[PDB]
C-alpha cells in the first residue's frame, strides 16, 4: 500500500481503521492522546463507521469495551501511564470472560510526580493479568501488530485480549515511514470477530456467574491452556502477515547480528534499534556484539529463548522500567531471562541494565558502555554485581 | 412498546427470574428483580454489578435469569451497559447482526449506583444511551455482610457504623439522595422515578415507562432486606409499606421540575412506628428519632408531602 | 498420600448445622464455647464458621465447625470437617434434604434441638449409619435465639457467647459426649442457667449395633464449569440452586377460603406460586417457607405448618 | 494475653496498637472483618481516630494518601478486585514517600466472583515500590503489622508496605495470639515522622511535574530506598524478639533445612501446612525441609542465593495465577530461579501452582511434591518447569 | 473567620500565587487560581488533581504556590483532600499536632471535578469534610491538547469532537450542568455558588464565604481558555464578561433551595455575539446557533434569569 | 562516543517559534522540507520538541528536522543538539531564548521579520558558527495558520503549507539548497507565498569567524521533588522571553484604579505609591492589563524596540 512518513499514533489508527472495529471507547492521556484524535477524525470524516464513546475515565473504557465485546463487537481502547493501572480492576475480568479486546498503549512513566516521557513499567504491571503483549520499536511495527493481535486474539483457539504496546513519543510521536496496507489485504487476513458466547436474547447466555473455591483451579487452568496455545497461533499468524503484507516478522525475538557475537543486549521496544546502530558501529572496532530484541513479551516464549539465546558468553538485559524490589534488582526482563535460561546459569553469565528512566533517552554512549561491561564480564565469567543502574553506577 | 399493566390479576403470568437463588427467604431485592424481569419481557439484557443480585443469584456456577445475563463490576455498570448499547447500535447499523434492539437494563444495589458506581452512572446519562438503570435499594452493602453505605439510614446499626458510646447512635450520617442527584445536570435524561416492591404493578409500569423512552432512564427501588434490616422474612412488604406511611421512602416521577408522586398518603405514621421494627434502629433514644422526624418531614416537604402527621 | 500418614488420632471433629442469619450465631456460639472450654482443659483447639455458607442466607443451611485435640493440630487450613465425630442440629427440620450424617465416624452423637420425640427424628433420618447416640434438646424452651449484625465475617461478637439456645444446646453434647468437663463450659456461657437445663434435660437413647458402615477424600472434589464459566440460561427453574431444604415451615392453602386475588402470587420473591384455573399452585421444590404468601394473604387461606408435620 | 481469634482481628490489635490517626474503611470479602473490628473500636473508644467512610478502594488509597503526607500515621486494606482497582494510587505513595500501610487479605480477581483467596491481588503490586511480606497464622498478622510500621516510617525508608494474610485461612480462621501491651508498643514503635509534610507554617510544594531529565535522579533515589530497607528490617526483628519475646527471620522461615536435601519453597498459611508434612516425612527418614519467605518486597536475592543453594531440588510452590510469566508457574519461581542463577547448574529447581480459586494446598498434595522433588533429586532432570496441581501433578 | 472583601481598591496585596509558571498568556485558570489564593490567605492547602493548573504550574520541578500544595491523581481530588481533613482534625484532638486548622482548598478542573473525579468529589460531600472544593471550567481537557469534557458546550470543536461530513457540529451532546448535580442529594452540603474571572470581587468573596462554612463547599467557576476556545489571549476578561451577558454561563449562590442571583443585568445578547469570537465555535450553521440560544434560555430560566435577549 | 557514532553528512535544522499561535506553521516548516527531502531519496526525520509540550500562548517551541543520505541512526532523540539551520517563525526570539546553541560552522539563521539584518545582528551579538543570516517578511505573504488539529502526533486536516510555513521554508530553499525549490511547492498547500518567499529573501553572509555529569544529576533532585514554596517569585519558570510585545504605560493618564493589577494571571503587576510597576521578568505580554485599562494608559509595543 501507499508509504507514508506518520507518527506512532496514526500507524495504529490506520490498523484500527482497517479491523473496521466496531466500537472505540476514547479518553485523552499522554502520549496515547493522538490515536483517538485521529480515530475520532476518520468517523467525523466518514472514513470508518463505529462508536465512538467517549468514556469518562479510563477504568470506563476498558468496561465500555468489555460489555461491547460480550455483545459481539470488535472493540478497541488505549491508554498510558496512569491510565494504564486505573484501568487495573477490569483486566482479569476482560481476559478470565475471554473477550479478546485489543489495547493500545503508548508508555509512559507513573506518578509521581508528572511525567510525560516513557517507561515500560506502566504496561508490565498487567503481565498477570492474562493477556497477549508485546512491544513494537517502529510506527510501521505497530500498525501491523494491531492487525496480527487482533487475528491471534480473535482467533477462537485463543479467544484472548491483546495489549499492542509501544514506546512513549519515541514511537508514538516521532514520525517514521510506513506502509499502509489496503483494505482488501486486511479482509484477507482478520476474521469477522466471533465468540463462543454473546449477549443474545434469542439465545440467552448467563456470563461470569459467581464460583464457589471447588471451581477455581479448573477455570484457571482452562484459561491457562489458552495462554499456552498462543505461541502456535501467533506463529500461523506472523506466516500470514508475510504472504499477505509482504513483511516477515519473527513472533519471538528479533536478533541482529547474534550469528557469531559473543556478547549481546536483551530487551524490548524503540531502545533496542539504537542498540542495533550501536552494535554495527561497534563491529568495525572488532567487537563482536549483537542484539536480542524481544517481540512478545506475553505470554513469554520461555523455551524458545532457551534455545536460542542460550549460546552466548554473556547476555545483557535492557529493562527501561522502575520494576521496584524484583528479584536481582534489575527489571522484569532480566528476571524473567534468567529464569529461562536457568539451566545454563554457569555458562551464560546474565546482568541487567536499568536505563530510559522518566523517558530520558538510552544514549548511544550508554549503549557503549553496556556492551564494554559484557566485555569484561565474558572475558572474567564474574559478574560483580546483578544489576546496573544507568548512568548513577555506569 | 410495552402497555400498561392494570393489575396483579391483568399482570403478565411469564416468568424471566425463575425459582432457584441463594436469595434469602423473603429477600425484598429478589422481588424486585422478579417484577423488574417480568415486566422486561424476553427482549432484555441484563446486567448485574457485584452485590447480593450477584451473589446470591449466582452462586454457584448457575442462575436464574431466562434472558441474557453478564456480569459487571461493582465500579462500571453504567459503563458496561454503555457498552452493549453501543456495541448493538454499531452491530446493527453496520449490518453485522439480524437481532433487534434490546431492553438493556441494569441492576446495581445502592453501593454500585449511589457510591463507588455513582460515577459511571452519571457518564452513561451524560452519554445518553438507550439504558434503564435501576438501583434496588437495600440500604447498605449487604453481601459483604451489611456495611453501610451513602443510603443507608442515619443511626442505622452496621458493621461500619456500630453503636458504640463515642458514637451512640452508630451512624452520624444522614443518607444521600440519589435520585435527585442525577435527576439535575443530565440533559439527556428522559425519566426519573422511585418505586417499591409494595407497589408491584405500579414498579413493573415504571420500568415499562422507563423502558419505552428512547434514551437513558433511572429508577430507584427500594426492596427492604430482612437480614441486614433485621426484622422477620414475612414482614418485607409491611416494611415496605411501612416506609413510604412513613416518608422515610418517597414514591414519584419526575419530569421536568415536577414531582409527581405515585401514591396517596392522606396523613404520614411517625418514623418510630417503622423504625421500631427493626433491630438496626433498636440502639436509638428517642433524641435521636426526634432527628429522623426533622429530617424525613424536610424530605417529604421537598418533594410536596405536606400531609400531617399523625400517630395510630 | 496415606491417611495413616497424615493422621491425627486424639483429633475431636464436630460440625453444627443451623439456619442461616436467624441460627448462624449460636452455630457459631456452640463451637465456640466448645473449644473455649476445651481450651481451658490444656487441649489444642479451633473453631471457624463454613467459608462457603458465607454469607448465610436467611433459612439456608450453614455450618460451624470445632477441631479439639490433645495434640497440636497439623490440619488448620481447611474449609471443613470430613469426619465428624459429633453432628448437632440446631433446628429441627435439617434432617430433610440435608447432608447431615455424611462422613461420621463410629461411636459419634447426632443433637438435635426439637420438641419432637426421638422416634420421630428417626423416622426422618432413615440410616444413622456409624451413629451410636441420638440426643434431643427442647433449647427453644430454654433460651431464644440470638440474632446480631456483630461478629460476622471473623470481626468479635459483641453481644458475647452463649446467650441463647447454643448453650441448653452445647449442654446436651456435653452430657451426651462429654467432649469437654461441664463446669468449663459453663465458665464460657452467657447463660449458663439455660445450659444446665440442656445438660439434664436432653434425652439420649444409643442406637442398635451398625457394623456394616463403610469407611472417601470429600474436600479434595473439584467442580468444573463450561467454556469462562459462562452458563445456559434456565428456562424454566434453575437446579443449581434447590432451595426446598430451606424450610422449617410451609404454606397451606384452603381454596374454600381463597378468593384467587393471586395478592400471594405476585409477592413471592422465589417465583413458586403459578396461576391455575383452580387457584394458585405452590412450588415445593423450591419453596423457602418464607412465609411472605401467608402474611400477604387477605383471606386467611394460607397457614405456615412446620416442615416436620409432613412425610414428604 | 492469648486469645483465640481471627486473623481479621488480630490485625486490627495491631493497628490499634500502633494508634493509628485515620483509617478508610471499604467492605469487601475477606477482609471485611478488619474493619468491622477498627470501626467497634473506635465506636467504644478502644482507639481514638479518625474513621473514614471510603466510596471504594482508589479512594481509600487516595484518603489514606493525603492524610499521610499530612503527618498522620494511616491505615487500609482490601481484597482481590479491591487491590486492583486501586492500582493507579500505590504508585503515587510510593514516590511521595509516604509510608501508608495496606492490609491485604488475599482473594482471587474476578472473573467470575470468588470469594476463595490467591496471591495473585497483591502479586500485581510487586512492581510499585512497597514493602511486601505474608502472614502465615493470625499471630503473625498482628506482628507484622508493628513491624511493618516500623520498618515503613523509619527515616532512612518511608516507604508504604503491604501487610498480606492468606484469605479465610488466616483471616477467618480462629487461631491464638498473644496480643502486645501498651508499653511494648511504645517500645518498640515510635511516632511517624516525615521529611516532608503539608504545614502552612513550612509550606512545601510535594509533585511537581518533572521533565524526563529529572526522571533517572528521582527513580534512582527512591531505589536508594528500596534497597536500604533489609538493614532497617533486620533491627526491627531483633529489636522485636527483644521487647516481644517472639524471633522472626527477615527473610526466610526455615524448618528441617539443616540436613535436607530437598525442600519446598513458598509464602503465605499453606507453608505451615507444608511444615506438618515435612515433618511427618521426616519420622519415615526422608530428608525433606521448607523454607517460607518471610519478604516478597523487596526480593532478598543474595539472602536467598546465600541460604538456598546447598539443595539438590527446590520445588517452589505459587498459590497464584501468575499467566504468561517465565516457566509457566508463578512470581516466586521466575524470582527464586533468578536468584539462584549462578547454580543453575546444581540446584534443580521446579514450579508447583496449587490453591487456585482458594482451594486447599493439602498435606496429599505436599506428600506428592516432595516426591516428584525426591525423583528430581535422583535424576538431575526437570522433565516441566511447572507443574499445575492437581491436573498435572 | 475571613472578611468580606469590598473592591479591588480593599482587595488584600499579598500574592499566594507568585509570577513564574508555564501557564498560557492570558490564561483564565491561572488567574483563578491568584485570585482564589489570594483570598485563601496564607493558613491554606491546595489540592491540584492532574490537569493544566497542575502541569502547567509546575514545569519542571517547581511551583508557583506559596502555600503547601500536594499534587492528587485526577481521580481523587475530594478523596485527597479528605485525607487531609481527616488528618488535621485527628492530629489536632490527639495533641499530635499544634497546628491551626488550615483552609483546604481542590483546584480541579472539570473533568477533575464534572467527569473522572465526580465520584471522588459526591463522596466527599457526603461524608460532609471541612473542604471547599474548586472547579475551574474552561470547558475541555485541556492539558492533553484540548478534549472534550463533559462541561464542553455542544457544537465545541475539539480533537476529540472534530466536525465533519458524519458529524457536522462536531460535538453532538449537551453540557453536563456539575453545580446543579451537587446541589441536591447531598444534606452536609453549606454552600454552593458558581463565578467567573470576569468578576473577580464576587468572586474572591465567594471563596471566603464557602470557606467560612464549617461543612463542605462547591464553587464553580468559568475560566476562559484562549488556547482550547481559540481567541486572543487579550480577550480573555471579555470572553468572561460576555458568557455571563450572553447566559452561556450564569452567576449565583445556591443556598437552601433557591437561587440568588449574584449580578444585575438588565439584558441580553444572543449567543451569537460570544460564540462568533471563539473558533471553536467557527464550523457552526445558524441552525447550530439556534439550538444553543434555546439550551441556554432553558438553562437561564431554570435559574431564574428572565430578561430578554436583545441584539447589540 | 562522538567519533564513533557521528553522522557527518546529516543535516540538523531547528525552528523556532510561538506557541499555539505559531506552532502550526513551525510544525509545517520541518514536515514540508523532510517530505521534500523524502522525494529526493533522503531519509528524513521530523517532529515537534516533545519536551515543550502541551504548547503555551506565546512560549518558545521548536520544532525540528533531520536529513541524511545514510540511515538516521539518532532517530530517538528528544532535540538537535548541533543545528546547521536555525529557523525563527518569530522575530522577538532572538531575544532572551538560546537560539545559536550549539550550532556548527556554515550555519544560517533564517528569521521571519520586517526589519533590517543589521537590527537584528545587534540584538545576537556574537554569532559564532554563524555564516549567514537570513531575514523573510512571511507576514505579508501568508498568515500564521492556527488549529486543534495535527496536535500530539496526529494529523493536520488543514494540510502542510498554507500559512507562513510557506515563504518562510521558501526562505531557508534560497539560502542553503537543502531541497529541490519544486519539490517543496510541491508538498505546500501555497506554492504561490512560498516562490515568493525563496525569491523577496535576502541572505547576508557573515564576516569570516573561526570555528566554535548526569551523576550530578542524582545530587540535585530532592527528597521525592519535593520543593520549598517561594516566597517572591518561582525562577524554575522565568517567563519574561514569552514576549512578543509589552505592556507600556503612560503616568499621565494612569488614574491607579488598578484594574490591571486584579486582572494579571501572572501576578506581574505591584501596587505601589507611584503607581503600577510591571514586572518585566515575568510579563508574558498577553495585553489583558492593556484591554482592561478605562484610562487607556496602556498601550502593547513590540518587544524588539526595546534594547534592554
Ligand atoms: S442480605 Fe438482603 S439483599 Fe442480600 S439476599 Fe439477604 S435479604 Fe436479599
Ligand atoms: S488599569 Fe490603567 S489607569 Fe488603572 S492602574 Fe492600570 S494602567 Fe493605571
Ligand atoms: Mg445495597
Amino acid at each position: 500500500g501507499k508509504v507514508r512518513n506518520i507518527s506512532g499514533c496514526v500507524a495504529v489508527a490506520h490498523g484500527v481503521r482497517l479491523a473496521d472495529v466496531d466500537v472505540i471507547c476514547s479518553y485523552p492521556i499522554r502520549p496515547y492522546t493522538g490515536i483517538m484524535s485521529e480515530l475520532a477524525r476518520m468517523v467525523a470524516d466518514g472514513e470508518l463507521d463505529a462508536e465512538f464513546v467517549h468514556g469518562e475515565g479510563e477504568h470506563a473504557q476498558l468496561s465500555v469495551v468489555y460489555g461491547a465485546s460480550a455483545a459481539g463487537a470488535r472493540v478497541f481502547t488505549g491508554s498510558s501511564g496512569v491510565g494504564v493501572t486505573y484501568a487495573m480492576e477490569v483486566y482479569s475480568p476482560i481476559s478470565g470472560e475471554r473477550l479478546p479486546v485489543q489495547m493500545a498503549i503508548a508508555d509512559r512513566t507513573l506518578d509521581p510526580p508528572g511525567d510525560f516521557g516513557e517507561e515500560h513499567t506502566d504496561a508490565e504491571c498487567c503481565r498477570d493479568q492474562g493477556w497477549i503483549q508485546g512491544w513494537a520499536s517502529t510506527p510501521q511495527e505497530a500498525l501491523d501488530n494491531t492487525l496480527i493481535y487482533y487475528r491471534v486474539g480473535e482467533d477462537q483457539r485463543v479467544l484472548l485480549p491483546q495489549y499492542a504496546c509501544l514506546d512513549g513519543y519515541f514511537v508514538s510521536h516521532i514520525l517514521g515511514p510506513v506502509d499502509i496496507p489496503d483494505e482488501a489485504q486486511v479482509k484477507e487476513f482478520l476474521p469477522p470477530y466471533k465468540n463462543h458466547h454473546v449477549l443474545d436474547p434469542r439465545k440467552p447466555q448467563i456470563i461470569g456467574p459467581q464460583i464457589e473455591p471447588a471451581m477455581g483451579p479448573p477455570l484457571q487452568y482452562q484459561r491457562y491452556q489458552a495462554v499456552k496455545g498462543v505461541h502456535k497461533v501467533l506463529e500461523e499468524a506472523c506466516d500470514e502477515f508475510a504472504r499477505i503484507f509482504g513483511r516477515k516478522y519473527d513472533p519471538y525475538l528479533d536478533e541482529y547480528l547474534t550469528d557469531d557475537a559473543e556478547v549481546i543486549i536483551f530487551g524490548q521496544g524503540a531502545h533496542m534499534e539504537t542498540a542495533k546502530a550501536v552494535a554495527r558501529r561497534l563491529r568495525n572496532l572488532g567487537e563482536k556484539v549483537g542484539v536480542a530484541r524481544l517481540r512478545t513479551f506475553r505470554p513469554f516464549p520461555t523455551e524458545q529463548i532457551k534455545e536460542r539465546l542460550s549460546k552466548f558468553k554473556a547476555i545483557g538485559v535492557l529493562d527501561v522500567s522502575a520494576n521496584f524490589g524484583i528479584s536481582c534488582s534489575g527489571g522484569v526482563l532480566l528476571s524473567e531471562l534468567r529464569a529461562a535460561l536457568y539451566d545454563y546459569g554457569d555458562k551464560v553469565k546474565t546482568v541487567g541494565f536499568v536505563a530510559g528512566l522518566g523517558g530520558e533517552v538510552v544514549t548511544h554512549d550508554e549503549f557503549y558502555r553496556m556492551f564494554q561491561k559484557l566485555k569484561e564480564i565474558a572475558k572474567t565469567g564474574k559478574v560483580e554485581q546483578t544489576s546496573y543502574w544507568i548512568p548513577f553506577e555506569l | 412498546m410495552l402497555d400498561r399493566i392494570a393489575s396483579i390479576k391483568k399482570a403478565p403470568d411469564e416468568e424471566y427470574y425463575v425459582p432457584g437463588h441463594r436469595t434469602c427467604a423473603g429477600c425484598g431485592p429478589a422481588l424486585t428483580y422478579r417484577l423488574v424481569a417480568k415486566a422486561a419481557g424476553p427482549n432484555t439484557i441484563f446486567i448485574g454489578p457485584t452485590g447480593c443480585m450477584y451473589v446470591a443469584n449466582t452462586s454457584y456456577g448457575c442462575g436464574p435469569w431466562r434472558v441474557p445475563w453478564i456480569h459487571a463490576q461493582i465500579t462500571n455498570g453504567g459503563a458496561v451497559a454503555s457498552g452493549i448499547e453501543a456495541a448493538y447500535k454499531a452491530m446493527i447499523r453496520k449490518k453485522k447482526t439480524d437481532a433487534e434492539f434490546p431492553n438493556i437494563i441494569v441492576m446495581a444495589g445502592d453501593g454500585g449506583a449511589v457510591d463507588i458506581g455513582l460515577q459511571a452512572l452519571s457518564a452513561m446519562l451524560y452519554r445518553g444511551h438507550d439504558v434503564l438503570f435501576i438501583c434496588y435499594d437495600n440500604e447498605s452493602y449487604a453481601n459483604t455482610g451489611i456495611q453501610t453505605s451513602p443510603t443507608t439510614p442515619y443511626g442505622a446499626n452496621t458493621t461500619f457504623t456500630p453503636p458504640g458510646e463515642v458514637v451512640p447512635e452508630g451512624k452520624k450520617l444522614f443518607p444521600k439522595d440519589n435520585p435527585k442527584v442525577i435527576a439535575h445536570g443530565h440533559p439527556e435524561l428522559k425519566y426519573v422515578a422511585t418505586a417499591s416492591i409494595g407497589w408491584p404493578v405500579d414498579l413493573m409500569n415504571k420500568v415499562r415507562k422507563g423502558l419505552n423512552q428512547e434514551g437513558p432512564a433511572y429508577i430507584h427501588i427500594h426492596a427492604p432486606c430482612p437480614k441486614g434490616w433485621q426484622f422477620p422474612a414475612d414482614k418485607t412488604i409491611e416494611m415496605a409499606k411501612l416506609a413510604v406511611q412513613t416518608g422515610m421512602f418517597q414514591l414519584y416521577e419526575y419530569e421536568n421540575g415536577e414531582y409527581k408522586l405515585s401514591v396517596k398518603v392522606d396523613k404520614r405514621k411517625p418514623v418510630s412506628e417503622y423504625m421500631k421494627l427493626q433491630k438496626r434502629f433498636a440502639h436509638l433514644k428517642p433524641e435521636h428519632i426526634a432527628k429522623m422526624q426533622a429530617f424525613v418531614d424536610a424530605r417529604c416537604a421537598e418533594v410536596g408531602i405536606t400531609v400531617p402527621v399523625v400517630a395510630s | 498420600s496415606t491417611k495413616d500418614l497424615f493422621a491425627e488420632p486424639n483429633l475431636k471433629q464436630i460440625t453444627v448445622w443451623a439456619r442461616g442469619v436467624v441460627m448462624n450465631k449460636d452455630a457459631r456460639d456452640i463451637v465456640v464455647a466448645l473449644t473455649e472450654a476445651a481450651a481451658k482443659e490444656g487441649k489444642y483447639v479451633q473453631a471457624w464458621e463454613n467459608y462457603v455458607d458465607l454469607p448465610d442466607r436467611i433459612y439456608v443451611p450453614v455450618r460451624a465447625y470445632a477441631r479439639i485435640s490433645s495434640d497440636p493440630i497439623e490440619s488448620k487450613y481447611i474449609y471443613e470437617n470430613e469426619t465428624p465425630d459429633i453432628v448437632v442440629l440446631v433446628e429441627e427440620s435439617l434432617i430433610k434434604g440435608v447432608p447431615i450424617l455424611k462422613g461420621i465416624r463410629p461411636g459419634s452423637t447426632l443433637v438435635v434441638n426439637t420438641k419432637r420425640s426421638i422416634d420421630t427424628i428417626l423416622e426422618f433420618l432413615g440410616d444413622t449409619g456409624n451413629l451410636a447416640q441420638i440426643v434431643t434438646v427442647d433449647a427453644n424452651s430454654m433460651a431464644e435465639a440470638v440474632m446480631t449484625l456483630s461478629g460476622a465475617e471473623g470481626a468479635t461478637d459483641a453481644t458475647g457467647i452463649g446467650a441463647g439456645i447454643a448453650a441448653p444446646i452445647a449442654g446436651a453434647v456435653v452430657k451426651a459426649t462429654g467432649i469437654v468437663d461441664v463446669e468449663n463450659l459453663a465458665a464460657v456461657v452467657k447463660n449458663p442457667a439455660a445450659m444446665r437445663r440442656g445438660y439434664a434435660e436432653a434425652q439420649v437413647r444409643q442406637l442398635p449395633p451398625h457394623e456394616a458402615v463403610e469407611e472417601v477424600s470429600a474436600t479434595e472434589l473439584l467442580r468444573q464449569m463450561p467454556f469462562a464459566g459462562t452458563v445456559p440460561s434456565p428456562v424454566t427453574e434453575n437446579e443449581g440452586m434447590v432451595t426446598g431444604n430451606w424450610r422449617i415451615q410451609r404454606p397451606i392453602i384452603d381454596r374454600e377460603a381463597c378468593t384467587e386475588c393471586y395478592t400471594c402470587w405476585i409477592y413471592c420473591p422465589d417465583s413458586c406460586i403459578t396461576r391455575t384455573e383452580e387457584g394458585p399452585v405452590f412450588n415445593m421444590k423450591y419453596c423457602k417457607g418464607c412465609g411472605l404468601c401467608t402474611a400477604v394473604c387477605p383471606s386467611g387461606a394460607l397457614t405456615n405448618v412446620p416442615e416436620l408435620d409432613f412425610k414428604d
